[PDB]
């Protein structure tokens, strides 16, 4: 496992959260479920060097 | 001498 | 003289916990050690005691079966073990020194440990969803912080500059997850002219988020 | 084995006043009896042992009395710090039962709850959930009861309640009540109501909204 990060850039929700996962593609699924549970719908990026996802509305 | 840890316990010598 | 207990414990149903009580400042074997349970909004319950000179344990009727006291005398430590944990074990546990000796006139519990928390849940670490509470001379707003594990979460308004008029409620565990809420009350000329935001932290998932409360009609 | 009854469960008083708490033992307990204080989030602390003896470094205001079965605990002029929980304990025979405890609270003038209702956010609805929230704020005294209704029908299932301790500044209490349903069940009914019963009003204090 490794710590992945999610930076959130919403209209009203902003900040960051993390998850510990086997790989980036698994962490991605956790993160997209997280954004859905929080009403955030937008565009996704991923930077492998920093293990960081971004979702922006 | 005796060690007695509570009022109803038996003393141990 | 001190009684120093181990830290908070999170357990899934059926697991085992072992928690410690370290005594210092006196001869460890002089005095016995007592264990108490306090459930969330409840009173103190005596579970039993262990003789520190003898190793003989005594259990109260409600604590026979899953409960085991022990000693490691050279490290001046007593332990409480709960096997096969369930929802009813979620509580705070205290050790306390029984002050008595041979020829003593009096018996009481003088030194107490700082207490240790046990939480039973099937959940794994889960970050919170933060939902806005907006209405649709004064106005009340809020944030609803649902679906997280474990405690704690922290919450302020406008980064701690709104502190008057705030009510942040204690978290409740419903079915393996927590819910907490907070209201803030301001004059009606304040919002929505000035923004109001709740800042929610959940250190266990390293979550730190800000949620702006926008109006949803006149 | 041996039961310890502590009345009352809750006691109101003011700064500088004196209060007395009782504790009745089920059997004769001699003077093998102790009193403890517990502040919020802290461990119990011994105040009185052997029914009448003050523990070391404990202030003069605290005292205890009695022997046999009838026991009392007195504080002679109350300070801000004193308004917490107190427990008696029997130390004559196992198990060493504690009383059910008493909490001291600060007296103030009655105050009606300020009640506010909030429908599910669109954020939550997107995820398939639906929580209806009511805040019932700054009331006194602490006793209050909340009822939820859906299309006029009383509903108990899915309700989660939380309560603050007495406020340090104004001495009131607050309550939060959350009714959680699925999105699908939420969309099948129209009218949602929370109803507060409190000493300050003969009728319920209600807020409501139609989906």
């Amino acid at each position: 496992v490794t710590t992945y990060k999610l930076v959130i850039n919403g209209k009203t929700l902003k900040g960051e959260t993390t998850t510990k996962a086997v790989d980036a593609a698994t962490a991605e699924k956790v993160f997209k479920q997280y954004a859905n549970d929080n009403g955030v719908d937008g565009e996704w990026t991923y930077d492998d060097a920093t293990k960081t996802f971004t979702v922006t509305e | 001498h005796f060690v007695q840890q509570t009022p109803k316990s038996q003393p141990t010598l | 003289v001190q009684l120093q207990q181990s830290g908070p414990e999170l357990k899934k149903p059926g697991e085992t916990v072992k928690l410690s009580c370290k005594a210092s400042g006196y001869t460890f074997t002089n005095f016995g050690l007592n264990w108490m349970k306090q459930a969330p909004g409840k009173g103190l319950k005596w579970m039993g005691w262990i003789n520190t000179y003898t190793g003989e344990s005594t259990y109260a009727d409600d604590f026979k079966g899953r409960f085991a006291f022990s000693l490691e005398t050279s490290a001046s430590t007593a332990y409480l073990q709960i096997n096969n944990v369930k929802n009813e074990d979620t509580a705070t546990y205290f050790c306390a020194r029984g002050f008595y000796y041979y020829g003593s006139r009096y018996f009481y519990f003088d030194y107490w440990g700082q207490g240790t928390t046990l939480t039973v849940s099937s959940a794994k670490t889960t970050a919170p969803s933060v939902y806005p509470l907006a209405p649709v001379s004064s106005v009340t707003l809020g944030c609803l912080v649902k679906g997280y594990f474990p405690e704690p979460v922290t919450l302020t308004w406008n980064s701690g500059s709104l502190s008057s008029g705030v009510h942040t409620f204690p978290a409740v565990l419903q079915s393996d997850l927590y819910t907490l809420s907070s209201s803030v009350t301001v004059t009606s000329s304040t919002w929505p002219s000035q923004s109001i935001t709740c800042n929610v932290a959940h250190p266990a998932s390293s979550t730190k988020v800000d949620k702006k409360i926008e109006p949803r009609g006149p | 084995g041996i039961v310890m009854t502590q009345t009352p469960a809750s006691q109101s008083a003011s700064l500088g006043e004196s209060v007395t708490i009782t504790c009745l033992a089920s059997q004769t307990i001699g003077t093998w009896l102790a009193w403890y204080q517990q502040k919020p989030g802290k461990s119990p602390q011994l105040l009185i042992y052997a029914a009448t003896s003050l523990a070391d470094g404990v202030p003069s205001r605290f005292s205890g009395s009695g022997s046999g079965t009838k026991f009392s605990f007195k504080i002679s002029s109350l300070q801000a710090e004193d308004f917490v929980s107190y427990y008696c304990q029997q130390l004559s025979s196992t198990p060493y039962t504690f009383g059910g405890g008493t909490k001291l609270e600060i007296k103030r003038a009655d105050a009606a709850p300020t009640v506010s209702i909030f429908p599910p956010s669109s954020e939550q609805l997107t995820s398939g959930g639906a929580s209806v929230v009511c805040f019932l704020n700054n009331f006194y005294p602490k006793d209050i009861n909340v009822k939820w209704k859906i299309d006029g029908k009383e509903r108990q299932n899915g309700v989660l309640n939380s309560w603050t301790d007495q406020d340090s500044k104004d001495s009131t209490y607050s309550m939060s009540s959350t009714l959680t349903l699925t999105k699908d069940e939420y969309e099948r009914h129209n009218s949602y109501t929370c109803e507060a019963t409190h000493k300050t009003s003969t009728s319920p204090i209600v807020k409501s909204f139609n989906r």
